[PDB]
């Protein structure tokens, strides 16, 4: 998953 | 002495790009789905596994076929059955390219078989390896050993929807209005860019588990706008990013409150591989080379994050023989020499420098990596790179990535089950993971003869070489392996931070008074 940060 | 209350708010970090999780790839929607829809198998405060939608579950010694016995008398929060038929139903949708899934590539990873061909428009989704046995039997089929396929099981992209309601009203469905869930809560609200409330979801076959009974997620994207909300009282967890400045205090002032846990995460710029003129081997080695990564974990981070050459986590599970690349030994000057040296044969000069954007999702601390990178990059090569920062919110962030609309591009990446692959498999050619347009046909091949694989060794080795051949091509510039920083309240328990995937799930916590 992509993070936020 | 539980609080008779049993509410809690915290930071989600940004507005979510949607609620459907076959259209979203990102932790702000995993956060929210994982409270409204439960897959297979979930987790416990540690990312343990217990029972979720299938009560148990076995294999075949050859770890190809994986039966999920679901529960029986279990329901949607509308009162619908959840049956194995809504698992079929879903995770065809997901492969389906009409449905254009940033994940659909999620099956092909389990080998689930014919879900590559789905993907590929060879077959039809009703093609694939997966099957209601029974109404309560859901069996899937995989071409290659997966033994640690049941992880897998636990990831957003296979949550089950219910069939009946998406069939009646298609992509409406998620409306707050029409959102139907299987999960421990339900949607009380939402107002964009401002919160999201949940309440509990009654029909929850756990429900009498359960002890929040409302929460608020928020969307502040700047970690010190999340520690002034936190410090005031008016949020209890943070999101996963803390102020560089302020950590050192607030460790010590709020001593017991920061949670520091280590995840299997890598922070990367990602360079747009068929984009000119970063399709250059040449320059790719270049802004690698020129890049230190001590400076950023050390003097603009400083929070436990570590120093990386490699994509995947040397430390998750099988990622044992990855080594980091010779140049990384290599002092910064010879680095920096050969990176100008690059530079000057593909034409650039202190008067026509390599000029680009460093694109990211509006946040202080990613805003703050991207000035030292720029900065390092243009002194490290005597002005022969000029950078500028190009701040998006989360959602406009993640559409211009996928779209290709960018020329580096901060990235994080998460992993979805606690084996390489889940890094490995990013940067296959075909991954609709893969927003770097990276493709080398022996990456691939590397991947491919893994899967054969029959013991941890053999995986290990190949895994290995995938990663020297992401390596030597220079696909993208990995930065640091991630520590999640938050400030988490005295009164809230069942956070660990031990979760390697640092997931949170309200049905996990409780208000102690």
């Amino acid at each position: 998953r992509p993070p936020g940060f | 002495q539980l609080d008779e209350k049993q509410h809690i708010v915290i930071n989600n970090g940004a507005e979510p790009q949607s609620f459907d999780p076959h259209k979203t790839e990102g932790v702000p929607e995993s956060n929210v789905a994982y409270q409204l829809l439960e897959g297979l198998v979930t987790s416990d405060s540690e990312g343990k596994l217990q029972p979720g939608a299938a009560e148990s579950w076995e294999n075949t010694p050859d770890f190809k076929t994986w039966t999920f016995h679901l529960r029986k008398d279990a329901k949607w929060s509308n009162g619908d059955p959840v049956t194995a038929h809504d698992f079929v139903f879903a995770w065809r949708r997901l492969v389906d390219p009409a449905t254009a899934a940033p994940y659909a590539s999620y099956l092909s990873y389990l080998q689930v078989e014919n879900a590559q061909d789905i993907i590929d428009g060879k077959k039809k989704p009703a093609e694939l390896g997966v099957e209601a046995k029974d109404d309560y039997t859901f069996v899937v089929h995989a071409t290659n050993p997966v033994p640690y396929a049941v992880s897998l099981t636990t990831h957003q992209s296979l949550l089950p929807l219910p069939q009946k309601v998406v069939e009646k009203l298609g992509d409406a469905w998620v409306k707050k209005e029409n959102y139907v869930g299987n999960g421990a809560y339900k949607l009380a609200n939402h107002i964009i860019n401002e919160k999201i409330e949940f309440e509990r979801n009654p029909l929850y076959w756990n429900d009498k588990e359960t002890v929040i009974n409302s929460a608020t997620f928020l969307a502040i994207e700047n970690p010190s706008t999340d520690v002034a909300r936190y410090r005031a009282g008016d949020l209890d967890m943070t999101s996963y990013g803390l102020p560089p400045e302020q950590f050192a205090k607030l460790k010590k002032e709020l001593l017991g409150e920061v949670y520091v846990t280590r995840t299997l995460g890598t922070y990367s710029y990602e360079l747009n591989n068929k984009k000119a003129p970063f399709d250059n081997v040449n320059i790719r080695k270049a802004l690698n080379l020129s890049l230190d990564r001590n400076v950023i974990t050390d003097k603009v981070l400083g929070q436990g994050q570590t120093p990386t050459y490699v994509f995947t986590p040397t430390y998750i599970e099988e990622g044992h023989l990855i080594q980091q690349p010779a140049y990384s030994k290599e002092p910064m000057a010879q680095r920096n020499e050969e990176a100008i040296k690059l530079l000057e044969e593909a034409g650039y000069s202190k008067a026509n420098p390599l000029k680009f954007s460093i694109l990211y999702n509006t946040n202080e601390n990613h805003k703050k990596v991207a000035i030292a990178a720029a900065s390092m990059w243009k002194a490290n090569t005597k002005g022969l790179i000029d950078v500028k920062l190009e701040n998006q919110e989360w959602k406009t962030y993640i559409d211009s990535r996928r779209a290709g609309r960018y020329d580096v591009a901060r990235a994080g990446w998460h992993a979805d089950y606690n084996q390489a692959t889940t890094f490995g498999n990013y940067f296959l050619s075909n991954s609709s993971n893969n927003t770097a347009k990276y493709a080398n046909p022996e990456y691939d091949k590397a991947m491919a003869e893994s899967y054969a694989a029959t013991d941890a060794e053999g995986r290990a080795k190949a895994y290995a070489k995938a990663e020297e051949i992401l390596g030597k091509d220079y696909g993208i510039v990995p930065i640091f392996n991630y520590v999640n920083p938050r400030l988490v309240k005295p009164y809230v328990k069942g956070y660990s931070g031990k979760d390697p995937q640092d997931h949170i799930y309200l049905r996990n916590l409780y208000i102690i008074k």
